[PDB]
């Protein structure tokens, strides 16, 4: 199969700016048989351009596509608010038909450091035998943030799961939730539980913690 | 101009066989190559294969041993069978059709998609625990399958809370978990509600001091 590699993977621009996205093929594609789609969360992909540079009915002419051979490109001359989403390219010059990995176009804004919250396991949850410690960072930008768990300063590892929201539509920020999961034995067995966060809008890491009991 | 409806079972166990159907209301059923494509959550799209009204098919070679596509020209429907699933087959499955009979296989008509989860677990409604800070309060939904949960928060004086925030679900040990939070600026509690195919549940979340 022909592999298609799209870059960048993430594009931060502002409403009104110009976006230009790449789709490189690992072989040349016959007759410029390449197409681009738009995808919004929970929806099917929608056709924008077919045959590398023709536009589909109803597509505004700020979208345009060119290329040939093994380098195809997609230009959106003036980002409008509905344009922020995920774009895929696809070749149909030879079977099997294949698709690239997508590039997401996100809104750029002023950096914002997160608020951090820590929460201990409930008594009910403890009574059932497992422990879930929850760390919550809210409203930050950009998106990259590291969360490290500390139990009696013994840097934990391989036992936490993270989940990130979609860029919020009011203020364009992100929120993230982290979960440390222990057995009741293990939880009981230690004393200081801490959540440590590094984020470019912070000058040094922030730490939040609680002691088992006093809560 | 053309409508594609999809249906089929959404939760299976390792090594059972996936079966989906797509029906067409709209132009001619006749010379197009109808396709099946799919998308694992978080990852990109992958084409599986295609078929026309007279039975010739074309498959992606990395699934060719486990796949079968077929058509029913009597009801205008076509369908996909994928055997021996494992957890890697979980994904949203779409059907689609190219704009002309005589051209590139690119797609301008799609169905809405069916999410199919493959797990060793067995359907189950969430169990809920509260999250009080040791203002921000929270709620934990745990051990649910499949992944279709919804959250809503209310005041003791029945009326909606709207300073709300919810996070995608995580997958640990064949089942899922998810957390929701409210940010508040008497009443001795606030209410956390979730809805799920196997059962709706409630839990009061205490206010801290
Ligand atoms: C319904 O409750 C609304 C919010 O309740 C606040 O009340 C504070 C006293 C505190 O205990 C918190 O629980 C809440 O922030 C309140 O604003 C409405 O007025 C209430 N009743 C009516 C008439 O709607």
């Amino acid at each position: 199969e022909i592999v298609l590699t799209q870059s960048p993977a993430t594009l931060s621009l502002s409403p009104g700016e110009r976006a230009t996205l790449s789709c490189g093929a690992s072989q040349s594609v016959s007759s410029n048989y390449l197409a681009w789609y738009q995808q919004k969360p929970g929806q099917a992909p929608r056709l924008l351009i077919y045959d590398a540079s023709s536009r589909a009915t109803g597509i505004p002419d700020r979208f345009s596509g060119s290329g040939s051979g093994t380098d195809f490109t997609l230009t959106i001359s003036r980002l409008e608010p509905e344009d922020f989403a995920v774009y895929y390219c696809q070749q149909y010059g030879s079977s099997p038909l294949t698709f690239g990995g997508g590039t997401k176009v996100e809104i750029k804004r002023t950096v914002a450091a997160p608020s951090v919250f820590i929460f201990p396991p409930s008594d009910e949850q403890l009574k059932s035998g497992t422990a879930s410690v929850v760390c919550l960072l809210n409203n930050f930008y950009p998106r990259e943030a590291k969360v490290q768990w500390k139990v009696d300063n013994a840097l934990q590892s391989g036992n936490s799961q993270e989940s990130v929201t979609e860029q919020d539509s009011k203020d364009s920020t992100y929120s993230l939730s982290s979960t440390l999961t222990l057995s009741k034995a293990d939880y009981e067995k230690h004393k200081v539980y801490a959540c440590e966060v590094t984020h470019q809008g912070l000058s040094s890491p922030v730490t939040k913690s609680f002691n088992r009991g006093e809560c | 101009e053309v409508q594609l409806q999809q249906w089929g079972a959404g939760l299976l166990k390792p090594s059972e066989t996936l079966s989906l159907t797509c029906a067409v209301y709209g132009g001619s059923f006749s010379d197009y190559y109808w396709s099946w494509i799919r998308q694992p959550p978080g990852k990109g799209l992958e084409w599986i294969g295609e078929i026309n009204h007279s039975g010739s098919t074309n498959y992606n070679p990395s699934l060719k041993s486990r796949v079968t596509i077929s058509v029913d020209t009597s009801k205008n429907q076509f369908s996909l069978k994928l055997s021996s699933v494992t957890a890697a087959d979980t994904a949203v499955y779409y059907c689609a059709r190219p704009p002309h009979d005589t051209s590139g296989h690119y797609w301008n008509y799609w169905g809405q998609g069916t999410l199919v989860t493959v797990s060793s677990g067995s359907a189950s409604a969430p169990t809920l625990f509260p999250l009080v800070s040791c203002v921000a309060v929270g709620c934990l939904a745990q051990d649910f399958l499949p992944d279709s949960i919804t959250f809503s928060w209310k005041y003791k004086n029945n009326s909606d809370i709207s300073s709300t925030r919810g996070f995608p679900s995580v997958l640990r040990g064949g089942k899922y978990a998810a957390t929701s939070q409210v940010l508040l600026p008497t009443d001795e509690h606030v209410v956390c509600k979730v809805q799920h195919p196997n059962g709706n549940k409630e839990k009061n979340v205490p206010l801290p001091v």
